[PDB]
């Protein structure tokens, strides 16, 4: 479905539209009035159409025969460049099917709850329309725009592993034949090392203009990888993963083939998010529901520095986070550095349950005292 | 049950009475062998009245039985002395006092 | 195995470094409940110890300096602070005597500034309390958590001292191997020490006479060993320098404040003498020429400040002089003014003899030989020597702050003071349940003190209204109405600001200001008793006459807004305990409405262009207005009221507030006609004498036909005979808000007096 | 009210004293020192780089002045949501009008 | 000066108040060459980040209300409080305008950007090219020169019926005609050097 909103989204990916002429030649020519032409969802991958009875219904991209697309541009109600016409911000062009000569307006069937509940309206193609389209262009063409079609990408290779991996859930291999359809590994494992390398800090040595410059070009990004899922789904390929236990041996009823390759799975997944949360602050307030989840584990001996490090920097930014530990999860970190060594990450980081940013709490700052302090071995 | 071992002998006939105060140049100590007190570090001698409740009852009952200038070691039970929550940072819960009190003047 | 061999492992003190920064962060902003338990972990004895100790691996030991200094100070020093900026002196025969240096001899009047800091201030300061530990005591079960650990004091101030004599001695002698592994931790963490010991002023007189004399040749010698400021140093004590010179210049601001104060008591002491004997001179004794009486008006007429500018003016003004006074006393402020214009930075036309030209003339050359890094740095020293170049400005900005009072109230100031200072430290820490009782008792021994009634103008100087408000605004914060954790607290708190807003005029302008602050987070926790922020909302404005004017109509549409919410919302909370909720809540309804009647009128039946712009603002949301008139379903004027009535006695219905629901139900109509009863255009002052009034009086008459309206005043519930009623329905007492509605609206005329 | 204003020989010698201070702010906010606005960016800025320099390469030394305000570009440039109060930037942006 | 303005985004404190007043002192006269070092940088650096601001910094200064007025004439009807050193804040000017002192730098500022007849700003304030966006001022200006002539030809009307236009009428009167003095400038020095 098709809406409208006001500055809300205008700083999102999910706003972005795509044209595509239907010519193979020449299609980044000028664009001119009356010329056919396609629209396309970058990060849904998918076109607009109105096929019979649905509606303005946002179409995949294998039943948009030209025909239910067909979209051009009117002013009112060549083998070159072509004389370029429609401008930015001020063409004031107006949308219109062409199969059906229709024109598109906001159809704004709003009951009494609607109003002052969801600011949100649905566009229609209506036979005469409103007043009020004045549709303008803007142009974002940057670093956003190729941090586009990775989302789609990424994402459409995502859920197809998990959806695969997911097909033996509770089926023990009958040693031979291991499965069904194969499985991707080798697509992954290039696919989250150049994400880590993406989404790699600011590095040190570099002066304070040029820091900051890219200290807001990677707390953008960050943000514009949650909008669209991303951390759900690093959070479920975790969950699948995190059921086979042990080792790889267990693992083995999966395809013995994959089962040297676990290891780094399992980790390379941990650094990935620590990227996403890192800095950013908005991010770090979504983990407060899902706390107890990172902080149960803490014991797989393949993932010692990836939860450390991504429990390290979720206390570091929100307080509100910190204020939901009530007396177990205390000393299951506690324990955990009586069964791994003396490590001064783990101090450290009960350094953070202490005083926050300015203000300190005292709800949780003896509980330390009396648990970690009084044995003294 | 307060043990009383004396480790230096003393004068044998003055002993504390109620309602008077007492010096006590005190080092407690647990069963494991840490210390958790000591009253020489900091050279200013513990002062304490008799019968008043401001000690512990396993160190008023085992002050009482000494005389002037005799140094003992006691082993007060946990029944006697933080018996179930303890205080809190220093001694752990359910765990045995061990005081080695000096009595320096004035019973 | 030994602590001194940890420097050639590289590992084990790593971990061990670490593990005293927990101790420092177990010690938090003020926790002395912990504080001591960590005593018998720590020490008390080799924490004295590694003072003389030189051997030293560096991040280590070197860093116990920084644990002596978290669980034994900053208990008072984090309050101390605060208490540097207000300067109350009492009126006392020391601060009679205070002037510049009165033993100088000619060129002393106009030069030797004495050494910054010797004694006598008169300021008023809290002292420090500390406590012994002792883990024999008997099991407590007062002081918060605990008092504070204790220290010898005597001890350490001869030592630390001692042990700076030696780094000045051997920082000149120079050598490969300094004290902890390189220079700079052989000087920060130990002037650190000094730094923090001299603001509780444990030094006295001779022992600030010798940390003055590190920097010998130019500010000792009032009557080999280089100064500190003489070789080079690293990028990191330069900063602690600047730490502690900057503790010297309030000193000479604290020594100039109480100048002022020893010349506002001479001089007004004769001027008042003076005055009245202007009096008999001119009082009945008098003479003639009858025009003279006007003359002589400042000393009977005008409040006394006035009368204090007409004879301050020519004072110290120049040339022209008007009313004037005996030209004898009129002299040393010529004198004094001259003497203060002197002092400070006035040229009024090498050594630098002075601590003005001594800190001008070395922070230029610390820049112009170094370019510094760590902007943490380069902030501290651009903030001094424009302090010491502009020396009236800070003056200017510190007597708004400075304050007299007299003896025999002291005492009672000083508990007012104390009891003070343990509501700033609850800021800064986040809420919790012991520390909410904590509060309690301190709001509640406040309001006893007999001073916060006599002198409101030092509570707008200490302003404690502006930190508590902080204190609500940290509890009330929150997404939902979910989010009313530590509830009879807002309860005990908004309670004292409301006496507060009721003690003088200026008091209520203060707290005023803030008016669309406060409302912004008023309107959503809302259930409870007692107070609540919107009533000290509404007593920000009760009886002014002129705050009401100088309103900003968007604080009036803003809490319209929140009306035009409860006139569709069901309050899901009321809800919570399974009642109806039909339509929506009489509850909140009755409360943001009595906020408006207290701004359209303020004193007798006045002010109305706040009250014009209400009506026309509220007749444009119509669900303003209860759905059960002025729909399109229905009205039932004489029926809405009976249908309460109806449900009035009818416990089944109700809800199965904490009386019954029909009584809220009368409480909302009977509450809004009395917001339009006196929301009329005007008297007739007005009404018979203008056109643009008489609009007004039609729409609203328009709105409350009078048929049903007459007919309203009847049918009491009953009189307690044989057993009374219960003020749980629809009462009779509450039905004189539709006699102010006939009264000043449609008004007796004909012979309807008698129907 | 106007005659039963008390005079002004009734009140307690502590009262009498702070509407003194609080009445005499006519002889420091009328009075100009002027001072410190022509004599600061001649002893600051200007000769900063005085003969202390013993030797240059390619680059000079930043007088100064020239740090002072390549700070208050560093901050300005730190990513923030509002800029704070900051009274030490107000009290040398008058002075350098 | 620019770096300082583009961080305050729309709020009009104290904060670009100081740092406006600054900026009249390095540019007074012509002074051709800070102008073109001014240009450089903008042309440099290619972000929006400022002209944002003035923007929407300009569409928050107030016009010549008259609610506000009747407010002043009477409270002003008040001489002193039954006894607290009579109406401490006197003449508590904050109302009509409040801002005259400010809103009359900011289109100076405007103006003596464009001094001496350059070309580059008289052209670059219209459009900004490369970029993402334009502002265009030129037009974003005129609205203001709009609104604030309904308010005064809407004051004339309050005073038709009169004959004497009493001191407090002239007071504030002044002040508006003052400012509408100084936009006028500006709008000149946009088109003098064809």
């Amino acid at each position: 479905l098709v809406y409208y909103e006001g500055g809300a989204v205008c700083t999102h990916a999910r706003s972005l539209w795509r044209l595509e002429p239907l010519r193979i030649s020449w299609s980044g020519s000028h664009l001119r009035w009356g010329q056919p032409l396609r629209i396309r969802h970058v990060t849904t991958g998918r076109y607009l159409a109105l096929t019979e009875d649905q509606g303005l219904v946002v179409v995949d991209a294998c039943k948009a025969h030209t025909k239910a697309t067909s979209f051009c541009f009117r002013v009112s109600k060549v083998e070159g460049m072509g004389p370029p016409e429609i401008k930015y911000g001020e063409s004031l062009c107006f949308v219109q099917h062409v199969a059906s000569g229709l024109w598109l307006t906001y159809a704004a069937p709003d009951p009494k709850a609607l109003r002052l509940g969801v600011l949100k309206k649905k566009a229609i193609l209506h036979q005469e329309g409103h007043m009020d389209d004045a549709l303008f262009l803007t142009r974002c063409q940057q670093e956003e725009s190729q941090a586009a079609r990775m989302i789609h990408s990424t994402a459409g290779l995502y859920n197809q592993f998990i959806k695969g991996l997911d097909s033996f859930s509770g089926k023990p291999r009958g040693s031979g034949p291991p499965a069904g359809p194969a499985l991707p590994i080798e697509a992954v494992i290039l696919s989250l090392q150049d994400l880590i390398g993406y989404f790699e800090p600011p590095s040190e040595e570099l002066q304070h203009e040029e820091k900051q410059s890219k200290l807001r070009s990677l707390r953008n990004r960050q943000s514009l990888f949650q909008e669209e899922g991303m951390l759900s789904l690093v959070l479920n390929c975790i969950d699948r993963l995190n059921v086979y236990t042990t080792a790889a041996h267990f693992a083995e009823y999966a395809g013995e083939e994959a089962a040297e390759s676990w290891k780094e799975i399992v980790n390379l997944l941990y650094e990935l998010l620590a990227s996403l949360i890192r800095g950013n602050r908005a991010n770090c307030a979504l983990f407060s529901t899902n706390l107890d989840w990172v902080v149960s584990k803490l014991d797989r001996l393949e993932a010692s520095s990836g939860i450390l490090e991504v429990l390290y920097c979720v206390l570091i930014e929100s307080p509100e986070v910190l204020n939901i530990i009530q007396e177990n999860h205390i000393k299951s970190i506690i324990s955990l550095l009586d069964k791994h060594g003396r490590n001064h990450k783990v101090l450290d980081v009960l350094c953070s349950l202490c005083v926050c940013n300015g203000v300190a709490v005292r709800s949780n700052q003896d509980l330390i005292t009396e648990n970690l302090l009084p044995g003294r071995e | 049950g307060v043990e009383i071992e004396t480790i230096s002998p003393g004068d044998g006939r003055t002993f504390p009475k109620k309602g008077q105060t007492c010096v006590v140049h005190y080092t407690g100590m647990l069963q494991n062998g840490k210390k958790f007190d000591s009253s020489r570090d900091r050279n200013k001698p513990f002062k304490f009245r008799i019968g008043k409740q401001e000690v512990i009852k396993g160190f008023e009952e085992g002050a009482a039985q000494m005389s002037l200038g005799q140094r003992a070691k006691l082993t007060c039970t946990p029944d006697v002395a933080y018996g179930a929550t303890g205080h809190p940072g220093v001694i752990p819960p359910n765990a045995t006092l061990i005081f080695d009190v000096e009595l320096l003047n004035l019973e | 195995m030994d602590i001194l061999e940890l420097s050639e492992r590289l590992d084990l003190q790593r971990f061990h470094s670490h593990t005293l920064r927990l101790y420092r962060a177990v010690c938090a902003l003020g926790n002395n409940r912990v504080a001591h338990a960590l005593c018998s972990h720590v020490d008390q004895a080799q924490l004295l110890h590694a003072l003389e100790d030189a051997h030293l691996p560096g991040p280590l030991r070197a860093g116990y300096y920084d644990l002596l200094i978290s669980i034994h100070l900053e208990s008072a020093c984090r309050s101390r602070r605060s208490m540097l900026s207000e300067y109350i002196v009492p009126l006392t025969p020391e601060t009679r005597a205070i002037t510049l240096f009165p033993p100088g001899r000619k060129g002393g009047n106009a030069r030797r500034h004495g050494l910054p800091g010797v004694g006598v201030t008169t300021s008023l300061r809290p002292p420090h309390h500390f406590s012994p530990p002792c883990f024999v005591a008997a099991l407590p079960a007062e002081a918060p958590a605990r008092l504070s650990p204790a220290i010898p004091l005597e001890a350490l101030r001869d030592k630390a001292l001692r042990m700076l004599g030696e780094a000045v001695r051997d920082g000149g002698q120079h050598a490969r191997d300094p004290v902890g592994g390189s220079v700079e931790f052989q000087f920060v963490p130990v002037l650190k020490l000094v730094s923090t010991l001299l603001v509780m002023g444990i030094f006295g007189d001779e022992d600030v006479k010798q940390i003055l004399k590190m920097i010998e040749p130019e500010v000792f010698t009032e009557e080999l060993e280089e100064g500190l400021l003489q070789m080079k140093l690293p990028e990191s004590v330069k900063l602690q320098m600047c730490n502690l010179l900057e503790y010297f210049c309030d000193q000479e601001l604290q020594h100039r404040v109480e100048s002022l104060a020893a010349f506002a008591e001479r001089y007004v002491d004769k001027l008042q003498a003076n005055q009245r004997s202007r009096y008999a001179l001119l009082m009945r004794a008098f003479t003639m020429s009858a025009a003279e009486t006007a003359r002589r008006t400042r000393e009977f007429r005008s409040p006394p400040q006035e009368q204090i500018n007409m004879l301050l003016h020519f004072k110290d003004e120049a040339d022209e002089e008007d009313c004037p006074l005996p030209e004898d006393i009129r002299q040393d402020l010529q004198d004094f003014h001259q003497d203060l214009l002197a002092h400070c930075g006035i040229q009024l036309e090498k050594k630098p003899q002075s601590l003005q030209e001594l800190v001008s003339h070395m922070v230029v050359r610390w820049a112009q030989e170094d370019y510094v890094q760590s902007p943490e740095l380069v902030r501290a020293m651009f903030s001094l020597l424009h302090r010491q170049y502009d020396g009236l400005g800070e003056l200017l900005r510190a007597l708004p702050r400075a304050y007299t009072i007299s003896p025999s109230s002291v005492e009672d100031t000083m508990s007012l003071l104390e009891c003070l200072g343990q509501i700033r430290s609850l800021l800064i820490v986040q809420m919790g349940p012991q520390e909410e009782n904590l509060m309690i008792q301190s709001i509640g021994n406040i309001m006893n003190n007999k001073v916060f009634y006599q002198h409101p103008n030092l509570m707008r100087a200490l302003g404690m209204h502006e930190t508590v408000m902080e204190v609500m605004v940290n509890v009330l914060g929150g997404g939902e109405t979910k989010e009313i954790r530590f509830p009879k607290m807002v309860t005990s708190c908004c309670r004292f600001l409301c006496y507060f807003c009721r003690i003088s005029r200026q008091n209520q302008r203060s707290m005023f200001d803030h008016l669309s602050y406060l409302l912004e987070n008023s309107g959503i926790g809302l259930g409870m008793q007692g107070s609540t922020p919107l009533d000290v909302a509404a007593a920000s404005v009760i009886d002014n006459n002129e705050l009401a004017l100088a309103l900003q109509e968007q604080d009036l549409e803003k809490v319209v807004s929140y009306l035009a919410g409860c006139g569709l919302q069901s309050c899901p909370m009321l809800l919570a305990k399974g009642y109806p909720d039909i339509g929506w809540n009489p509850c909140g309804g009755e409360r943001y409405l009595d906020f408006l009647r207290f701004a359209v009128f303020v004193n007798g039946e006045s002010v109305e262009e706040n009250a014009n712009v209400v009506v026309r603002l509220l007749i444009r949301k119509p669900e303003c207005f209860g759905p059960a008139l002025r729909g399109e379903g229905g009205s039932g004027l004489l029926a809405a009221i009976e249908e309460a009535i109806r449900i009035s006695e009818d416990p089944a219905r109700d809800g199965p507030n904490r009386v019954h629901l029909g009584h809220a139900i009368m409480s909302f109509y009977a509450a809004l006609i009395d917001l339009l009863g006196r929301c009329a255009p005007e008297m007739h002052l007005i009404q018979a004498g203008k056109g643009e009034a008489l609009r007004i009086r039609a729409i609203l008459r328009s709105l409350v036909p009078l048929d049903d309206l007459v007919g309203i005043i009847s049918l009491p519930l009953q009189i307690p005979t044989l057993q009374p009623k219960m003020s749980a329905s629809f009462v009779p007492d509450h039905k004189a808000s539709m006699v102010l509605f006939l009264d000043r609206v449609y008004g007796i005329e004909n012979q309807d007096f008698l129907l | 009210a106007c005659f039963r204003m008390t005079p002004l020989y009734n009140l307690p010698t502590h009262r009498a004293c702070n509407m003194f201070l609080e009445s005499y702010k006519a002889a420091w906010i009328l009075t100009e020192d002027h001072s410190f606005e022509d004599r600061m960016i001649d002893d600051l800025s200007k000769a900063g780089e005085q003969e202390e320099e013993e030797e240059e390469v390619e680059e000079k030394k930043p007088d100064p002045l020239h740090q002072l305000v390549l700070h208050f570009s560093r901050t300005a440039l730190t990513e923030k949501s509002k800029l704070d109060e900051d009274y030490l930037y107000m009290a040398y942006a008058d002075i350098m009008a | 000066v620019l770096q300082m303005i583009s961080a305050c985004k729309g709020e009009t404190g104290a904060m670009v108040s100081s740092t406006l007043k600054l900026g009249i002192s390095i540019l007074n006269g012509g002074n051709a060459e800070v102008q073109q070092k001014m240009l450089d940088y903008l042309k440099d650096k290619k972000e929006v980040g400022f002209f944002q601001s003035i923007q929407a910094l300009m569409q928050t200064c107030s016009v010549l209300d008259l609610n506000a007025f009747e407010r002043q004439n009477k409270a002003e009807g008040l001489g002193m409080v039954n006894e607290d050193g009579t109406v401490i804040n006197r003449q508590n000017g904050e109302k009509v305008m409040a801002d005259d002192e400010f809103t009359q730098d900011l289109f100076r500022f405007l103006q003596l950007l464009c001094e001496g007849h350059n070309n580059d700003f008289q052209n670059y304030l219209r459009t900004q090219t490369g970029n993402t966006t334009t502002i265009n001022i030129i037009i974003c200006t005129v609205d203001y020169l709009l609104r604030l002539q309904e308010s005064i030809s809407d004051f004339y009307w309050y005073y038709s019926g009169k004959d004497v236009i009493e001191e407090q009428g002239k007071r504030n009167f002044s002040k508006a005609m003052s400012v509408a003095k100084q936009v006028f400038n500006s709008l000149t020095e946009y088109i003098q050097g064809p």
